């Protein structure tokens, strides 16, 4: 067992002490601490992790790089024991160059998504059908989403009467429609092993439309829950204050919040080109500001902040609202008689179950991937997290075509209004 | 690690 993080923390910390010089034994004290850290860093090599065997063309080369690292440490160490602090610091500059090679080697392999279509570890027929499965789910979500939410845009948007309810369903329909309309670009990207055959402009346009509407979808779901909660708990306040004019103002909130949380996509998402002929639409971590050492710490904190916001703001906030609001509604109906209970109980327990079943797996996988970010960076561990992204993503994406039946067409006025709008159709 | 929506 060994921790590469504390090793490279010791290596970078002592490299700064060597630049301070100020003495001769101070360079020797730092280089000795660097040599101990480089030895442990050689012990933390993933030799057993990737084909455990002696004398290998790819396993004995990552261990040979530390020999050149330890070799350069001795070069600066022999010149330090001779009192010459100038030749010792000059040899430490080459020691920084190889350190920048390992940091870039960690960042490039990290920003490169693992192409599970060519890896031998996922060659079995089981993994082969589990890669087509999220593609099929996105396929049926594309057709059902653009039609299901398209009908709501037409019916509840132009055929029904402008109420607070129809405005809520229209915004929810415009969110899921704009999202599901980008599924063809994401299904061919997932089918090519996370590659991006589209331009740099589409890499930023599509993933912004995705993050804005998906954030909007869950935020509006919680907004509908809040509005439904106030009607049942405060019916007198609703008829005297719940107006269409007020709903026009307070509903821009969820969209502004979805727009701000998408700024990281607008600024740091771009098309990167791997050394061979492969293009990926990801965060270009190996092309940010500061020293290469600084690019390592800002990459973890950025993805940590992104994983926290995805879980807390993107799930804990709407899930708590949905659970509490419909829970307070279930208590208000349990109080008085069954006058308001015109909708079956399967309707009340579906908006809280469909939102949880669809989002919790993906939110759980993305959350585990955030707490194991460093384990994936220094060791490439927890590859099951990457494997489960697409399957759990498609499940959450499928919620964008279930909301029409859960919220809109579950009522009586919407379903019959759609029938009379289409001429000569089956009932 | 892969790019995740959210
Ligand atoms: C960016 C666009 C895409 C869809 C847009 C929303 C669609 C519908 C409405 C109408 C009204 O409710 C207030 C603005 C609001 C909520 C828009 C705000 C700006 C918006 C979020
Ligand atoms: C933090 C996440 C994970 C869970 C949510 C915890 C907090 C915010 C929740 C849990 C139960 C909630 C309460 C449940 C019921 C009521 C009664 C209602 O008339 C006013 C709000 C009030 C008092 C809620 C306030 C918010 C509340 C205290």
């Amino acid at each position: 067992p060994a921790d590469l993080e504390d090793n490279w923390e010791t290596l970078n910390d002592n490299l700064k002490v060597i630049e301070k010089a100020d003495n001769a034994a101070q360079v020797k004290d730092a280089l000795t601490k660097m040599r101990a850290a480089a030895l442990d860093a050689q012990k933390a090599t993933p030799p057993k992790l990737e084909d455990k065997s002696p004398d290998s063309p790819e396993m004995k080369d990552f261990r040979h790089g530390f020999d050149i690292l330890v070799g350069q440490i001795d070069d600066a160490l022999k010149l330090a024991n001779e009192g010459k602090v100038k030749e010792a610091q000059a040899a430490a500059e080459q020691l920084k160059t190889t350190r920048n090679a390992y940091i870039q080697k960690y960042l490039t392999n990290f920003s490169t998504p693992l192409n599970e279509y060519e890896e031998v570890s996922y060659e079995s027929a089981g993994y082969t059908v589990l890669r087509i499965l999220p593609l099929v789910v996105l396929g049926v979500t594309f057709v059902l989403g653009v039609l299901g939410n398209g009908l709501v845009i037409w019916v509840a948007g132009f055929r029904m009467t402008r109420t607070v309810t129809t405005i809520c369903y229209l915004n929810l329909a415009l969110a899921d429609f704009s999202f599901t309309a980008t599924l063809p670009f994401l299904i061919v990207s997932m089918a090519m092993g996370e590659k991006w055959p589209f331009g740099w402009f589409l890499c930023k346009l599509i993933h912004i439309v995705v993050d804005i509407n998906l954030f909007g979808s869950v935020f509006l779901i919680g907004f509908i829950a809040l509005d439904r909660c106030i009607c049942v708990l405060h019916p007198v306040w609703a008829q005297n204050h719940r107006t269409v004019s007020l709903a026009m103002k307070v509903i821009v909130g969820p969209w502004i919040l979805a727009l701000v949380l998408t700024l990281p996509v607008f600024l740091f998402l771009t098309t990167v080109t791997i050394p061979n002929g492969d293009t990926y639409c990801t965060f270009n971590f190996a092309s940010w500001g500061g020293t290469p050492e600084e690019r390592l710490k800002v990459a973890i904190t950025m993805l940590t902040a992104r994983g926290i916001i995805r879980f807390v703001i993107g799930f804990l906030l709407p899930m708590s609202i949905v659970a509490i609001c419909y829970g307070l509604i279930a208590a208000k109906i349990h109080k008085k008689g069954m006058i308001k209970s015109s909708r079956p109980l399967r309707v009340l327990t579906a908006v809280v179950a469909s939102f949880f079943i669809c989002w919790f797996p993906f939110q759980l996988v993305a959350l585990l991937g955030t707490v194991w970010l460093k384990e994936m960076l220094f060791y490439g561990k927890y590859k099951i997290i990457d494997i489960l992204v697409n399957p759990t993503s498609s499940l959450a994406f499928f919620n964008s075509c279930l909301n029409p039946m859960l919220y809109v067409f579950v009522g009586q006025d919407f379903r019959e209004r759609l029938i009379h709008s289409l001429p000569t159709s089956l009932e | 690690w892969k790019y995740m929506v959210x």
